[PDB]
């Protein structure tokens, strides 16, 4: 015979609990990647982005190492 | 159902071989005992509201964890509160009933926001059927008060929180409470009720204000939502033969797509109308009713004439075949009523709360053609016929026409 139902209250805050949030952790990850890729794409033209980030990527990085010949540069 | 007593409360239980138990508290608090009109319906709806130990919210959330269900209804005689659960969860349900009877906080906001609106939807759903209205109207004419009180709360006469609290003070007492346990081990229930309902008031037996008086008459409830007609005959001495007569006269078909072989069923041929004879025993008075619904007031009128003729014809002569058919249909009706949990609970409730020993379906008396015809004869020759018409009332029959 059972006298009482068996349950606990899980900690919660602003209507969130850990079981639920944990399901969304990976999704925040992918959104973070999406935001990272998007941000980096937006500043791909900035010379510092190329110098510090993009030109350092293996294989691919040579796409961003481009020199104007000194004969063609007024400045 | 082994009847016993646990701490002043009458407890009846029948063990079975099923995973499902039904526990019902039957209260002597039906509408015939109602202090003010509609209070017994409101009290029924106030069951499993906030108690001091457990809120309505907490109860519902925990009931869902047990997968239990809750059923409540009000009759002219009882309020029935039934729970259905798995066998093992018995202690929880006993304690829940104890909290309701001992510690219900009857709060005004529950009445305004929860209880009364639900009571109003309950009634509107029932009245969608004009036959329900007709049979309710017929009891009102026949008995006036007591059995003639409305079962349900109506808008014209509002129930107050003080009305409900006073009635509950009378009803929720050891003297007005019976516990009925289907598929519950009887020894286990007695032990649990004995601990849980020990501190319930003793109180006193609720009584009907005034003796039951019989009256004839007419009621003409004008609706626009269907047509029906009840022909009732109040009975001063309720006798078991009227069950056999109700089942004999019949009305509903025993077979799909058919009319049926019963006199009242055969009265509906050529019409889109239905008929049902019913007998209501209330201990000290009875009501024998024949209710006819349909879409055509002209057809209802036509059937109504044939129906009263059928009753007169029965008063003349019944065949042996027909008397045996009445015994068979009546034994069957008794059996299925003792099976159905809603009606079952009230049957043993009546045995426990009054002292009317239940008639087992296997012990249903066989009435001879003489006894049946004699019963129909008394009804055909009643001094106090009741007729309740619902719908296009200008087009439905009157008592003096029948
Ligand atoms: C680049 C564009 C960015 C778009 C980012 C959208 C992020 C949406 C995340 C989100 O809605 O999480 C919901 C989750 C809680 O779940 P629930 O309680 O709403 O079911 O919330 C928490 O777990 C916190």
């Amino acid at each position: 015979y059972v006298k009482k139902p068996s349950y606990k209250i899980v900690p919660h805050f602003l209507g969130f609990n850990i079981p639920t949030v944990s399901k969304w952790i990976p999704i925040f990850g992918i959104w973070g990647a999406a935001a990272g890729i998007g941000a980096l794409f937006l500043i791909e033209g900035v010379p510092r982005t190329r110098q510090d980030i993009l030109s350092k990527i293996p294989i691919i990085g040579e796409h961003w190492i481009r020199e104007i010949p000194a004969s063609d540069n007024p400045f | 159902f082994s009847t016993a007593e646990a701490a002043g409360v009458k407890v009846a239980a029948q063990d079975g071989q099923s995973p499902i138990s039904d526990l019902s508290v039957v209260l002597r608090g039906g509408s015939r005992y109602a202090t003010v009109p509609g209070v017994s319906h409101i009290l029924e709806k106030f069951a499993f509201q906030n108690t001091v130990p457990k809120s309505a919210l907490r109860f519902v959330r925990e009931l869902e964890l047990f997968g239990g269900k809750l059923y409540t209804h009000t009759t002219r005689e009882h309020i029935v509160l039934r729970t259905q659960f798995l066998k093992q969860d018995l202690p929880y349900f006993v304690d829940a009933f104890a909290n309701v009877l001992k510690e219900t906080k009857f709060q005004q906001f529950e009445l305004t926001e929860r209880v009364a609106p639900v009571a109003e939807l309950d009634l509107l759903k029932r009245e969608s059927d004009p036959a329900f209205t007709a049979l309710e109207a017929a009891h009102e004419v026949a008995f006036r008060t007591g059995l003639g009180n409305s079962v349900y709360a109506q808008g014209y006469s509002p129930v107050t929180l003080e009305d409900v609290k006073e009635f509950a003070r009378q009803v929720y007492a050891k003297q007005n409470v019976a516990v009925v346990g289907n598929n519950v081990v009887p020894a286990d229930l007695q032990q649990l009720v004995g601990t849980a309902f020990a501190d319930l008031q003793e109180g006193s037996k609720v009584t009907q204000a005034g003796t039951t008086t019989l009256h004839g008459g007419e009621a003409r409830v004008r609706t626009s939502t269907g047509n029906a007609l009840t022909i009732a005959l109040p009975i001063a001495e309720p006798k078991p033969v009227y069950h056999a007569l109700a089942s004999f006269l019949g009305g509903p078909a025993s077979m799909p797509w058919s009319v049926g072989a019963s006199p009242l069923a055969q009265a509906t041929v050529g019409t889109h109308t239905s008929v049902k004879a019913t007998y209501h025993n209330y201990g000290d008075a009875g009501l024998f009713a024949i209710t006819i619904k349909g879409d055509s007031p002209a057809e209802i009128s036509q059937v109504a004439h044939k129906a009263v003729q059928a009753l007169k014809d029965t008063g003349a002569e019944v065949t042996e075949e027909q008397a045996a058919r009445a015994y068979a249909k009546s034994k069957f009706a008794a059996a299925e009523a003792f099976e159905n949990p809603d009606s079952s609970a009230s049957v043993i409730g009546m045995e426990l709360l009054s002292g009317v020993s239940r008639i087992a379906p296997e012990n249903v008396q066989k009435f001879t053609p003489a006894e049946l015809s004699e019963a129909a004869a008394q009804l055909s020759a009643s001094a106090k016929p009741v007729v309740a018409a619902v719908g296009q009332v200008h087009a439905l029959p009157f008592a003096d026409e029948l």
